[PDB]
RNA sequence: ACUCUGGUUUCUCUUCAGAUCGCAUAAAUCUUUCGCACUAAAGAUUUCCGUGGAGAGGAACAACUCUGAGUCCAAUUUUUUGAGGCCUUGCUUUGGCAAGGCUA
């Protein structure tokens, strides 16, 4: 078990972002953060490169197109 | 055999390059073998990496907290500074 | 070890999925495979013109799977 | 905040940081039956999350039950807040608000106050002697107060260590349990979509002696790790409900083969269970090394020269690691404070969810208005101040902070029940230690501070200056009635105020304690049983006033009813000799009462609802059963007031004008009552006849009200009066032996045994009474001693029972001091408690009449 | 539950005309009637046939191997 | 998978010890209490019966069990590549950088 897994893991429940590889930054509460990086995400706000912003009831990115994750720090402390 | 080479920057601040160009600069305090880092207080810059500018020294610079670089997409790592008390 | 995608609460309802090259197709989700092949039942990809062209059930690959979206409750 | 704090696995910082995320936060009652391990459950959690805490070898450390009261008992008496951070079976770390609730009958209406603050109800069940009377009594409670329900069967090891039953027939009887639970859920619950059983994860099989806490998912996870390429969710679906496992096709079938192979359960869950506890037990010093090695547990030599037990408790501890199971179980069928917000707004908020402030609180936003429920209030060590324990709905609430605290009589119209204080400090309630943090966001539990003053049961703190719509929430309904009255008296009146001092206290700490001070000048205590009355009065020696009080014998409070109409229409005038108000007085049909105090019914529905029932059920006219006006003293009070008076007769429009006035009549002359002043209970009041006077001046007021109470009594005393005792519900858990002794402790206090059936799978039986309150003092002490401490009892109110003897019976002779007989019992229970209350010897049917 | 490689194994068997998207290349694709597969995603498609749809060409190549790593989405097509 | 401490047994001394120092239980003295004090309670002190902890010293035979410390993975989802080439705009640190449209 990775520490990365496991903060994506213990990240859930609270607000938090992830960034694709091609610029798309969904952010939003963590439902799912599964062991393969797969992140499922629940009314999320989703913007692309171009800057336009959407909102989605149900995101599921998969963990193979993955770039970056922000998550609260609070709870590494 | 002895593995410290990951262990030594752990918990200091570390200024990692990606493979997309962005500068990552933040205290490593996570690691793993597939190469994903956790950079508490990170701070990401796109421009340059602030090295004694004249002009300046932070261009587009975001702070995002706990950040989670996914090991995939590293490139490189340079050391910066040994980490806080706090 | 070896655990398939998140999909059986997005299995049987109509959600939008984004494929490598800029694709981007609308279908429900028949099953999936531990590859991350899953099955798009009633597939309508949409192309970058703004026309829809509806290719039925298909296979779609986990290698260049970008992100679902799901178009329904879930 | 910054402060000293015990070493703990996670940080400060982190628990802080969970607590403004509310998706990642458990509310979380642990209730159960009295000993059934809850307690011992709650040291394990915190000894897993406490490097620095270690239970003693000898003594099971208990972290909650704090207080000295509980310690000596061994008792729990009191809820106990605790708040960690938990890991799951992933490994992500979530926030639980766990509030340990007694599992003693008496103090049932402490859980109630911890199950007002919670969205989970997990329901600890013994092993070996299953569901008792406190588990059903809680399941009811729970699923009646709309909250998700799980259940953790403790102590499996009793059924591996002393009942020493084969795996199959422990399969059974866990299995017998669950279906027993499932049974009674689905019997005080319509719907049938909350079904538990283990495969859904909504059971988990535990052991807090020796810290055996796995479910399916948690043990499929340890069969993962032991081996990699299984995944558990999937193997965790298989393990349990008859599914037999091929080793030919290592495949999992309904159909077993071979007619001998063992379920899945008990191959793969309880044999490996069994072969670890036998060989820890018996096979210590010869082949425990080799087990060890085979499970990859590694002792040192100066932990295996440890006792069996320890031993048993590290090596469980070494292989089941985190109570990972538990946390599985409450994170993925306990809502949220975000998810479950809704229910609990619509149940217990006054306003409903479609006013605007419960839609705001809906969402359980921490950046919204401060709409915080304290429900407990916390005693200092000192005893002098109070701190206020609930959970904060919406809002932030910041130490510091200026605020408004709604007590239970709070209303719109009426503000006065309402106080403006400033919020000393807040802490995060950990048992034996309190974290001091600044704020706490909405959906978290909180001991406010300095807002102790204007409460005394319940609160609803707000913020100031705002929220001018914010109504109270809905006082606690309590499980059970709080009858045993005892007079309570200082040794010296100089120091009569100190007392005093304690009684409010008291009437804090204890949420369903009522203390009052009669017309004779004697003040009173209710309480629910002889146990807890004997906490209350620890509490008010020791803790609150240190004077020397006496306490007079425990008393039962009666209840007032009719058994036939009255003989002549009664009638009662204003001062004013204006507004003629004719009445009579006859009993309820059967379980109408019932009805109406168990929200079967309810004076808030509309008339057509309302008569549609009245008519459906229990046939009445439809003028009748659109006639009704009010239900009892109380809301939803068993007494009904109906009008048959004929609008030819009467206006119906100046009636309406009275109506409150003669409702309000109504309501306190039936919580008052004639007889002995006590609550009249299942009668039926009908206004036969209204004159009203036209000029509003001379109606209404102070007029009506007393007119009304008059008529009331005049009409329940023509009508022959009874009295009701109450009868306590006992189950008796006793040896097989013993149920006949046990009969003849009933035949001495009036005690009818209505079951006697055995417990399956334990040597034990639960012989099951209903014995009168009055007779129920020193019940529990004379059966424990008659049985030399064989048989143990609990005892519980059930019903209201009318009394052998009549009451209005001048002719009955009674000695001051002797156990009179049943024939005349009611005519020595309303004259004495007459004496008591301090009215007159003796009521005559028309002291209340015009005519003498 | 239809998995994909069922719903491939159908697709194989029935000997219908189906169309592979090159992964990472939308601007060309392959069609043909695949034969059987493998367990890497390599398929045998015989009379295989590249269609750009930039152009408006296609380019038959006969029995041809597909690896499952270029072909990122199929689908089924009538001709 | 290779090195190095901490060994056990017994004797004696010193010191701490409110720990059930003790899973047992005595004696004395004083005060207090009502009887009128083996046949009696309370409070306090002290002495005996003998322990635990730590340290020191002595001598007996064991020296690395333990406690530790020092020391098999190229075919999706991360580490055995969709990888490289073309054009325009702002600055040119005239190397090229930043963004977009492509071909692959």
């Amino acid at each position: 078990i990775g520490v990365p897994i496991k903060v994506l893991h213990e990240a859930e429940g609270h607000i938090v972002t992830c960034e694709t590889n091609t610029g798309e930054v969904y952010r939003g509460k963590l439902i799912e953060a599964e062991d393969n990086m797969n992140c499922q995400m629940s009314n999320i706000t989703v913007t692309y490169r171009d800057g336009r912003v959407a909102q989605l009831e149900q995101v599921y990115i998969r963990g193979s197109k993955i770039r970056f994750l922000i998550l609260p720090d609070m709870l590494k402390n | 055999g002895k593995s410290s080479k990951m262990l030594q920057h752990i918990d200091y601040r570390m200024r990692c390059i990606l493979q997309d160009g962005r500068i990552f600069i933040g205290t490593f305090k996570a690691f793993d073998k597939h190469m994903n880092l956790i950079l508490c207080d990170c701070d990401e810059f796109r421009k340059i990496k602030p090295k004694n500018s004249k002009q300046a020294e932070r261009e587009e610079k975001r702070v995002l907290g706990l950040v989670l670089l996914r090991g995939e997409n590293l490139v490189s790592m340079t050391v910066e500074g040994p980490p806080p008390k706090d | 070890k070896a655990h398939p995608p998140e999909l059986k609460k997005f299995m049987d309802k109509k959600l939008s999925l984004k494929l490598n090259g800029g694709r981007h197709v609308q279908g429900i989700l028949r099953g999936f495979d531990p590859f991350m092949n899953l099955v798009i039942d009633e597939c309508v990809e949409m192309a970058t013109s703004g026309q829809q062209n509806n290719i039925g059930m298909v296979v779609i690959r986990g290698n260049s799977i970008i992100m679902l979206e799901a178009l329904e409750r879930v | 905040m910054e402060q000293t704090l015990p070493v703990t696995v996670y940080e400060m910082d982190f628990l802080a940081d969970l607590m403004d995320n509310s998706e990642l936060i458990r509310n979380v009652t642990l209730c159960g039956h009295l000993h059934h391990g809850k307690t011992c459950f709650v040291d394990c959690l915190i000894e897993q999350t406490h490097p620095e805490i270690r239970k003693r070898y000898d003594q099971d450390l208990c972290y909650t039950d704090i207080l000295f009261t509980e310690q000596e008992r061994g008792v729990g008496i009191k809820s106990t807040p605790v708040t960690v951070v938990l890991p799951d079976t992933k490994g992500k770390s979530y926030l639980f608000n766990i509030m340990d609730t007694p599992g003693h009958v008496n103090f049932s209406d402490e859980v109630t106050a911890g199950l007002r603050i919670s969205d989970g109800v997990v329901l600890f069940i013994d092993a070996a002697e299953g569901v008792m009377l406190n588990t059903e009594r809680l399941i009811k409670h729970a699923v009646q107060e709309r909250l998700a329900v799980t259940v953790c069967i403790n102590k499996i090891d009793r059924l591996i260590l002393e009942l020493k039953l084969p795996p199959t027939d422990a399969y059974y009887k866990l299995r017998h349990i669950v279906d027993e639970v499932n049974g009674l859920i689905s019997m005080y619950s319509t719907d049938e979509n909350l079904i538990l059983s283990p495969l859904l994860g909504n059971v988990c099989f535990s052991s807090s002696q020796y810290s055996i806490c796995f479910t399916l998912g948690s043990f499929a996870k340890i069969y993962a790790d032991t081996f990699g390429d299984i995944n558990y969710q999937e193997f965790a679906k298989r393990l349990w409900g008859d599914i037999y496992f091929n080793p030919k096709t290592r495949k999992f079938t309904k159909k077993a083969p071979t007619s001998s192979s063992q379920r899945s359960f008990v191959e793969f869950i309880l044999e490996p269970l069994y072969k670890i506890l036998a060989q820890v037990v018996g096979d210590v010093d010869t082949s425990l090394p080799r087990t060890l090695d085979e499970l990859g547990i590694h002792l040192t030599k100066e932990e295996l020269k440890l006792n069996i037990r320890p031993l048993l408790r590290l090596v469980c501890k070494k292989f089941f690691g985190e109570f990972t199971g538990f946390v599985d179980m409450c994170v993925q069928h306990i809502p949220s404070p975000k998810v479950g917000a809704k229910p609990k707004i619509e149940h217990t908020y006054t306003g409903g969810v479609d006013s605007d402030l419960g839609e705001a609180m809906s969402d359980c936003d921490p950046d919204g208005p401060l709409m915080c429920h304290t429900t407990k209030m916390y005693s200092t060590d000192d005893g002098v101040q109070f701190h206020a324990f609930g959970r904060v709905l919406s809002g932030t609430i910041h130490a510091g902070q200026p605020v408004k605290v709604l007590g239970e009589n709070y209303t719109l119209e009426d503000e006065e029940d309402s106080q403006i204080c400033t919020v000393g400090r807040l802490w995060i309630s950990v048992a034996r230690y309190h974290i001091e943090v600044n704020r706490v966001p909405a959906g978290n539990w909180v001991l406010i501070e300095g807002v102790d003053q204007p409460i005394v049961k319940t609160a609803t703190i707000t913020e100031p200056r705002g929220n001018e719509e914010a109504q109270i929430f809905r006082p606690l309904k309590f499980n059970t009635t709080s009858v045993i009255k005892i007079a309570v008296e200082p040794v010296n009146p100089s120091e009569l105020p100190k007392m005093l001092d304690g009684l409010r206290k008291v009437n804090k700490s204890y949420p369903s304690l009522t203390t009052k001070v009669e017309e004779s000048g004697e003040h009173v205590i209710l309480g629910t049983g002889e146990l807890y009355l004997d906490c209350v009065m620890h509490d008010l020696r020791k803790m609150y006033s240190e004077i020397d009080i006496k306490v007079a014998d425990p008393v039962v409070t009666f209840c007032e009813t009719v058994v036939e109409t009255s003989s002549l229409k009664c009638f009662a005038e204003t001062p004013n000799k204006k507004n003629k108000i004719t009445m009579i007085a006859e009993p309820l049909e059967k379980g109408l009462a019932e009805d109406i105090e168990n929200e079967v019914v309810q004076i808030t529905w509309n008339r057509k609802k309302l008569g549609e029932f009245f008519q459906t059920k229990y046939d009445w006219d439809l003028l009748a059963a659109r006639s009704i006006w009010a239900f009892g003293p109380d809301a939803t009070g068993p007494n009904i007031l109906v009008d048959d008076t004929l609008p030819s007769e009467v206006d119906k429009a100046l009636l309406g004008s009275v109506k409150d006035s003669i409702v309000q009549g109504f309501q306190w002359g039936t919580r008052e009552g004639p007889l002995c002043d006590e609550l009249i209970r299942n009668v039926k009041f009908k206004i036969l006849d209204a004159v009203v006077a036209q000029e509003p001046l001379h109606r209404g007021g102070g007029q009506i009200i007393p007119t009304a109470r008059r008529v009331v009594y005049s009409a329940f005393l023509m009508a022959t009066p009874r009295l009701m005792e109450p009868y306590y519900f006992v189950e008796v858990q006793a040896p097989a032996d013993c149920v006949s002794a046990v009969y003849t402790v009933l035949a001495r206090r009036r005690g009818h045994v209505t079951q006697d059936a055995p417990i399956p799978g334990s040597p034990l039986y639960t012989i099951k009474a209903f014995i009168p309150a009055i007779d129920s003092f020193g019940f529990e002490t004379d059966l424990r001693t008659h049985t030399q401490g064989q048989a143990f009892s609990l005892s519980v109110f059930h019903h209201w029972q009318i009394v052998p003897g009549d009451p209005l019976d001048k002719s009955i002779v009674i000695r001051p001091l002797e156990p009179q007989p049943a024939p005349h019992l009611a005519r020595e229970f309303m004259i004495k408690t007459r004496r008591r209350k301090g009215l007159s010897e003796d009521v005559s049917i028309s002291k209340f009449f015009d005519d003498p | 539950m239809v998995q994909p490689i069922n719903l491939i194994f159908r697709y194989l068997q029935n000997r219908s005309r189906i169309q592979v998207w090159l992964y990472e290349q939308v601007n060309m694709r392959i069609e043909g009637c695949i034969i059987g597969f493998d367990e890497y995603m390599n398929l045998v498609l015989d009379d295989a046939e590249e269609i750009h749809s930039k152009t408006k060409s296609r380019k038959q190549l006969g029995r041809i191997m597909l690896k499952g790593d270029n072909i990122t989405l199929l689908q089924s097509v009538s001709n």
